[PDB]
C-alpha cells in the first residue's frame, strides 16, 4: 500500500520472486486507485516487460494475477498506454493465460484482451491473429451459462463485444462467423449486463453493408432483439434499438424481418420515451422504415404510428425533429396517394410548416421536398387548392415566401417553384 | 456495458 | 432511400 514507484522498481529488480510479487502487488494497488492512477510513471519506469514476463510464471499464480491486473489497468488508458502493453509482448502471454486453471487469472486475461481489442481495429485484428477467439469461446462452451460466475461471464461477453467492434475495417468475416453462435446464446441469457453487451456486439456487427446485416439476420436473432427492445432497462434498450435501426438500413427483406417480429408495436413507447437519445434513434429507425415499400408504410399506418410521428415533429429535441422530417419525406416519396392523404388528415402540415423557421439548411430542404410530394398527391386528386389554403391558414405561405430569399440555392429554387406553381 | 476500455479498481 |  502506497509504495513509491522507486520502491516498486527496487523490488521488481530484486532476484527474489517473493520480493517481486510484493512489488507487483504494490504496483497493482497504485494502478487501482480511484483518482489519477500513475500509468505513465509505471510505463516510464520500464516495468511493462517485467510484468509481461511474470504472466508466464505458472509456478507462481499470485504474481500472474497481480501482473495481469496491473497490465489490464495500463491497457485501460490512452492508445499510447495500450500500445506500450502490446509492445511488451502481452497479447500472446494473455492468450496463454486464458487456459489457466485459476478462474480469477483467466478472467483477468479476458479483461486485458478486451482493453487491447477495444483500442481500435488494428489491435482488435492483432488479438484475433494471435488466436484469441478459440480459447475465449472455449470458456463459454458449457451446457448452461448460469453455472459460470456472473462477473466472469460479463467480462467474457464484454471482450467478445470488443472483438465485434469498430470499422475501417470491420472485423474479419471469418471471425464474425466464428463468434456469432456464441453471441446468439448470450443474447438469450438472463443477466442484464450480458444482455446489454450482447446487444452492443450485434449493433456493431449490423453497422455496415447489407452483407454484414445478412450474416446477423440469418442467425434468427431479430425476434430476440425485438423482445429486448421492450426491456425496462435502458442499458438494454439502447443497444437493442441501435441494432434494430441498423438492420432496417438494409434491404426491404431485412426490414421486413423486423416488422414481422413485432417491432412496430414497441414504437408508441420509444417515440415518446423520456430519454432524448431513444426518441431520436427510434425516429431514425422509423425514417428507414418509411423509406421502404408501400406495404411497409402500410404497416406503419396500421400500427398507429403516424400520429406519433406528427407528435415528434410537433415537439421534441431538434435532432429528433430532423429525423422525423426525414421520416415524412421518405413516407411521401414512397407512399400511395391514400397514404399521403392520411398523413395530411393526421395533422402533418402545421408542424411541418413550423419547422421551416429552423436555422438548419438540410431540414428546410427535406421539408420542402415533403411539401412537394404532398402537392403531387393533391394534384392527382385535384385538391391542390385545398392544400394551399391549409398551408396559408397556418402561416406556411409566409415561411415559404421568405425562403425564396435564402442563401442556399436549392432552398430558393424549391420555394420559388412551390409559390409559382401553387400559390 | 458498452465501454471501449475498463479499469479494474 | 435508407440512411446508415
Amino acid at each position: 500500500v502506497n509504495w513509491s514507484v522507486e520502491d516498486i522498481v527496487k523490488g521488481i529488480n530484486s532476484n527474489n520472486l517473493e520480493s517481486q510479487l510484493q512489488a507487483t502487488q504494490a504496483a497493482r494497488k497504485l494502478l487501482s486507485r480511484e483518482k489519477q492512477p500513475p500509468i505513465d510513471n509505471i510505463i516510464r519506469a520500464g516495468l511493462i516487460p517485467k510484468f509481461v514476463s511474470f504472466l508466464g510464471k505458472t509456478d507462481c499464480s499470485p504474481i500472474q494475477f497481480e501482473s495481469a491486473w496491473a497490465l489490464t489497468n495500463i491497457a485501460s488508458g490512452t492508445s499510447e498506454q495500450t500500445k506500450a502493453v502490446v509492445d511488451g509482448g502481452a497479447i500472446p502471454a494473455f492468450i496463454s493465460l486464458l487456459a489457466s486453471p485459476h478462474a480469477h487469472i483467466s478472467e483477468q486475461a479476458v479483461w486485458a484482451l478486451g482493453n487491447i481489442a477495444g483500442d481500435g481495429s488494428a489491435f482488435r485484428d492483432l488479438v484475433i491473429k494471435h488466436g484469441a477467439i478459440d480459447p475465449l469461446l472455449a470458456l463459454l462452451a458449457v451446457p448452461d451459462l448460469s453455472t459460470l460466475a456472473c462477473g466472469y461471464l460479463r467480462n467474457l461477453t464484454w471482450t467478445l463485444s470488443n472483438l465485434c467492434r469498430n470499422k475501417n475495417p470491420a472485423p474479419p468475416l471469418d471471425a464474425v462467423e466464428q463468434i456469432l453462435p456464441t453471441l446468439v446464446r448470450l443474447l438469450h441469457h438472463n443477466d442484464p449486463e450480458v444482455l446489454a453487451d450482447s446487444c452492443w456486439a450485434i449493433s456493431y456487427l449490423t453497422d455496415g453493408p447489407n452483407e454484414r446485416i445478412e450474416m446477423v439476420v440469418k442467425k434468427g436473432v431479430v425476434p430476440q432483439l425485438v423482445k429486448l427492445l421492450g426491456a425496462t432497462e435502458l442499458p438494454i434498450v439502447t443497444p437493442a434499438l441501435r441494432a434494430i435501426g441498423n438492420i432496417v438500413t438494409g434491404t426491404d427483406e431485412q426490414t421486413q424481418k423486423v416488422i414481422d417480429a413485432g417491432a412496430l408495436a414497441v414504437f408508441p413507447s420509444l417515440l415518446t420515451n423520456p430519454k432524448t437519445n431513444i426518441q431520436k434513434e427510434a425516429t431514425w429507425t422509423m425514417s428507414n422504415i418509411t423509406a421502404g415499400r408501400q406495404d411497409q408504410i402500410q404497416q406503419v399506418v396500421n400500427h398507429g404510428l403516424v400520429p406519433f410521428l406528427v407528435g415528434v415533429l410537433s415537439k421534441a429535441d431538434f435532432k429528433t425533429q430532423k429525423e422525423a422530417a426525414w421520416a415524412i419525406t421518405n413516407y411521401t416519396s414512397g407512399g400511395t396517394v391514400e397514404q399521403i392523404v392520411y398523413l395530411v388528415h393526421c395533422g402533418i402540415i402545421e408542424p411541418l410548416m413550423n419547422l421551416l423557421s429552423a436555422k438548419d439548411t438540410k431540414i428546410i430542404q427535406v421539408i420542402l421536398d415533403a411539401i412537394s410530394n404532398i402537392f403531387q398527391a393533391a394534384e392527382k386528386l385535384g385538391e391542390t387548392e385545398k392544400l394551399s389554403i391549409m398551408i396559408e391558414e397556418c402561416g406556411g405561405l409566409d415561411k415559404i415566401e421568405a425562403l425564396q430569399r435564402h442563401e442556399n440555392e436549392s432552398v430558393y429554387k424549391a420555394s420559388l417553384n412551390l409559390i409559382e406553381k401553387y400559390f | 456495458s458498452g465501454k471501449r476500455k475498463k479499469i479494474r479498481t
